[PDB]
RNA sequence: AAGGAACUUUGCAAUCUCACCCCGUAACUUCGGAAGAAGGGGUCCCCACGCUUCGCGUGGGGCGCAGUGAAUAGGCCCAG
RNA sequence: AUUCCUUGUCGGGUAAGUUCCGACCUGCACGAAAGGCGUAACGAUCUGGGCGCUGUCUCAACGAGGGACUCGGUGAAAUU
RNA sequence: GAUGUCGGCUCGUCGCAUCCUGGGGCUGAAGAAGGUCCCAAGGGUUGGGCUGUUCGCCCAUUAAAGCGGCACGCGAGCUGGGUUCAGAACGUCGUGAGACAGUUCGGUCUCUAUCCGCUACGGGCGCAGGAGAAUUGAGGGGAGUUGCUCCUAGUACGAGAGGACCGGAGUGAACGGACCGCUGGUCUCCCUGCUGUCGUACCAACGGCACAUGCAGGGUAGCUAUGUCCGGAACGGAUAACCGCUGAAAGCAUCUAAGCGGGAAGCCAGCCCCAAGAUGAGUUCUCCCACUGUUUAUCAGGUAAGACUCCCGGAAGACCACCGGGUUAAGAGGCCAGGCGUGCACGCAUAGCAAUGUGUUCAGCGGACUGGUGCUCAUCAGUCGAGGUCUUGACCA
């Protein structure tokens, strides 16, 4: 059948004792030099479309 | 260990095709976006070939054609583009990543001539 | 690993060029490499290998030719290393019309 | 390399054609007599080196028949000897030359060229018959 | 006890007589002296060489001071040498001589995580008559209710490789001073462009 | 690579063979078969020539490692 | 394919054969339509041998592709 | 309300009542070769044929080709030949249905690992500042095999035949490590050849598909062995059996009760590798330094040295991690040059009825390899990161 299976429930603790690894990382926005909006470091912002000029229509 | 150079994820007949798919429209549109990835690996490969394209004589032509399926395109590539980056030492086609995209999760980028 | 700028590509071409020798043209068709056998005892002895080349695979200390010869009734292959101190001289004998670099189809 | 169920062609008139190897002993021909193997391993015979054989066909009067086991000593491997300037050598066939314990052909003469190697083994009559001695 | 640092470089052909002899240039570069370590200081006696450089750009701020400590200049690598002196800076003319035998010791190239097959030999089975556990796969961790574990040390898949290594005595055949090159028999670890560290004899015949 | 059943419960498995012309083909037999027994040769292109035409035969010529040149496509035998 | 003693005995083939073929016979417990013995041809049948060929093996190696791994979406199971 | 069964294969590890190598007593031990008892498990212990075998017989070798243990070690590891399902046969028993000390052909052995354990690799925190880097070695792991020839010496020995110890040289085997220069393998589009077909209008030149390379020939780098290189050591310390010096109790004798020495592949040190989470958390060199915050916001907040984030890579790699670069730049792509593989290109000309050949052409094409070059991208910027507890003691004017 379903041949390995495990001995036991897992504690909700010990379920948890795993989990303290899969918190998310937040991104490092930094601020645009023109629209002073956010954007993401090394791409264009999605807000005035620039990267040093404008690459991306409005 | 797998210390060679060049990438895959298809067969060998396809990540032959996808490059001149995309070899193609760059050169038809002298921009287009894709995922990321495609892009880094699609730039050299088109810029080799403008460098092809870059003598004008027959030949040069005629092996061009091998990788540009489109009569039009290459005439574009052969007549319009190659002539122009003659001045400058072979390099031209750069990638701005953009931002990830949302069915898949996947960042995109642009590549452009 | 350590980043030194360096030409590595020379660095060895100097300790190679002290150690490589430059022979006749020929690519294919017959050649006589007339070797020597200082091999036995003391006695110096001088044997003259010759027939078909097949190949040059190499460049450099490295650089060799290898040839096919069947020597009473039986087919037998030298690797021959130019810079090879076991060789004194090679010579052509007759020029060869093939089609590529091989010829291991010859092999029978 | 040879090896077990390995079959060589016979350079020598011993009367026997081809045999099947059997085991490859360490080669040990020195002193009075051929020595005793130097170990119970050794999985290859290569060239010069001294194998235990059975004649699976040997020729119609002969001194070797079909069936004897005999002790051979390989003077040609298919293999590709390598010489100490670097050159290397390979024949076309694997072939050996039937012997006896003191380390003599049982024929009266070796066919075919044979491995230079063999003068190294210290093996001089069967050089002594040899054609050749590439 | 001396030694030198260096860089591989490559193996070639290179005839010494009639007999030809695969060698691994080696470069060892002359070194730097940047710390003389005492039993009095350090509690013990050794060495501190220097070898590839580098820009003062990229020198932080600490290094520079132990570095200009002694005046040498920014090198990016530093190893100890136990029981070693001179005075100056150590190259390898004079150090190692024609025909010295030494223990050349890089770092193996990385091989990734291997299985048994290939990092332990091992023999998986067969290919053909039955299987699931075709060619690799190791047969048994152990034994029953007995040991009911498995054994601290029981090889099996790794990462195999990117480990230090040693390979003793070798024959320093050639030496290029005016190169800080040098040419040694037989193959050393690691590759090309690795830092490889060449001593005397660690006990030699 | 070299070797070639040394594997193994057993060459299981996977190769070889693999089309169509031509030559050739054993024991044994209820003479029908065994037989595609086994074994060997041919097979592409050009041109002339003759043929029952698609096609084919003959002669000369030509190119390659290789010509049912890629897909389909018997491994054979001895003995019970 | 009917044998316990048993790998019977001699021969055969093998470098070496508890299996295989041939005899002999002492048929533990063959036998004549629960058919006896033989038999060309036929078998995805069962046994033993041989030629050929091979990664079955000596030893494994490299390469390809599809998982296995990573990130974005959806998100089970047996078990306890 | 289930502890899967014989045998193999894989993977091992342990005992010694040691199979071989080591050391020793006695021998009816001349020498060589042996017998036998003691001490000694470091390491090693071959390939074939027959059998489901274990066993054993045999072929050829070997220093040897040990015996046992670990649920007759190992099926959540593989097989399944064996035997304790359903089919069928023979002999045998049974009137029969069926049976069997028996024999014989056939017969689905279950993707998903939770806890311990094990092999690799990260995150946290800790190690009384915050950081860069270089180390000591507590402890721990790996390895630990053997033949043959030569020399001494044709000696000692021996009527002779034959023929050594000790010591010193070499050269293999198997086993491991590293490596790819060599010799080979591979190299899934790096070059060419070839077929059928469809398309690029056609001719010519090409592309697609005939694997997930249509086939063939070859092949750089990489990885790789059947290729190379190196190793198992020496000395030393303490000992086993065993041999002994001085020597009483037994005015002698005694390796012993005082004492002292020799002495094994074994033990400890030595060799190579790990290693202070050696929480008893070590050592050394270097750098940043003493900011700000009204008993209403009691500790955080600028920041230094430094580093992460992120970009572009890598001989690093599953992910992480690790190394390199990030314009004060040669990190990677490109680009030029070169190397190396393929083996002479398109086109044109000429020869030929043509197939084709010849020339221009050692052409043309080009993955990863050596360099050079700012052509392209590594822009901009953010986040984190010190002010050093206390007690005793010592030294400073």
């Amino acid at each position: 059948a379903k041949h390995p299976v495990p001995k036991k429930k897992t504690s909700k603790s010990k379920r948890d004792m795993r989990r303290s690894h899969h918190a998310l990382t937040a991104p490092n926005l930094t601020e645009c030099p023109q629209c002073h909006g956010k954007k993401l470091s090394h791409h264009i912002c999605p807000n005035c479309g620039y990267y040093d000029g404008r690459q991306v229509l409005a | 260990h797998g210390k060679a150079g060049r990438k895959l994820n298809r067969n060998s007949s396809a990540r032959v095709a996808l490059a001149r798919a995309q070899a193609t429209a760059l050169l038809r549109e002298g921009r287009i976006q894709t995922t990321l990835t495609k892009a880094k690996e699609l730039r050299p490969f088109v810029e080799q070939l403008i460098t092809t394209a870059k003598g004008g004589d027959l030949h040069s032509r005629r092996l061009v054609a091998q990788d540009i399926h489109d009569k039009d395109v290459v005439r574009k590539v052969m007549d319009e583009v190659a002539p122009k980056y003659a001045e400058r030492p072979g390099g031209y086609t750069r990638i701005l990543r953009v931002g990830t995209r949302r069915g898949d999760g996947v960042t995109m980028a642009l590549i452009e001539l | 690993q350590t980043h030194i700028k360096i030409n590595r590509g020379e660095l060895l071409r100097g300790i190679e060029q002290d150690h490589t020798r430059q022979l006749p043209d020929f690519r294919p068709g017959d050649t006589v490499r007339v070797d020597t056998k200082v091999r036995e005892g003391n006695r110096t002895r001088s044997q003259a290998f010759e027939g078909v080349v097949i190949a040059i695979n190499g460049s450099g200390s490295r650089k060799s030719f290898t040839v096919r010869k069947i020597s009473f009734g039986e087919g037998v292959e030298r690797v021959f290393p130019f810079a090879s101190p076991l060789v004194n001289q090679v010579t052509i004998v007759e020029r060869g019309k093939v089609r590529r670099a091989k010829l291991y189809y010859l092999r029978e | 390399m040879i090896m077990p169920q390995s079959r060589l062609d016979v350079a020598d008139n011993s009367g026997a054609r081809e045999i099947m190897c059997i085991r490859v002993l360490n080669s040990g021909i020195g002193g009075k007599g051929l020595t005793t193997g130097g170990g119970g391993n050794k999985r290859y015979a290569h060239v010069g080196d001294i194998i235990v054989a059975s004649v699976k066909d040997a020729a119609p009067r002969g001194a070797v028949k079909a069936g004897d086991v005999v002790k051979a000593v390989v003077v040609r491997t298919s293999h590709a000897i390598k010489r100490a300037d670097g050159s290397t050598i390979r024949f076309d066939r694997n072939a050996a030359v039937i012997i006896n314990n003191q380390g003599e052909p049982r024929g009266t003469r070796v066919f075919g060229p044979v491995a230079r190697e063999l003068r190294d083994r210290r093996f001089m009559k069967i050089v002594s018959l040899a054609p050749e001695v590439l | 006890m001396k030694g030198i640092l260096g860089t591989k470089i490559g193996m070639t052909q290179i005839w010494k007589n009639d007999r030809a002899i695969p060698v691994t240039v080696v470069l060892a570069g002359p070194c730097p002296i940047v710390q003389r370590k005492t039993a009095q200081t350090d509690g013990y006696e050794a060495v501190q060489i220097g070898y590839a450089p580098k820009a003062e750009r990229k020198v932080n701020k600490p290094m520079q001071g132990h570095f200009a400590k002694a005046g040498v200049a920014p090198t990016r690598i530093l190893r100890e040498f136990r029981g070693f002196a001179p005075d100056g800076d150590s190259v390898n003319v004079d150090i190692f001589a024609e025909g010295e035998k030494i223990d050349a010791t890089g770092t193996s190239k990385g091989k990734g995580t291997q299985g048994v097959m290939k990092r332990w030999n091992f023999a998986g089975g067969p290919a053909s008559h039955g299987s699931k556990k075709w060619h690799r796969r190791p047969g048994s961790i152990g034994q029953r209710k007995t040991p009911g574990r498995v054994y601290k040390g029981k090889r099996m898949a790794g990462h195999m490789g990117m480990e230090r290594v040693t390979v003793q005595n070798l024959e320093v055949v050639e030496i290029r001073a005016g190169e800080n090159l040098i040419l040694v028999k037989g193959a050393i670890p690691g590759a090309n462009g690795g830092l490889v560290v060449l001593r005397s004899a660690a006990k030699a015949s």
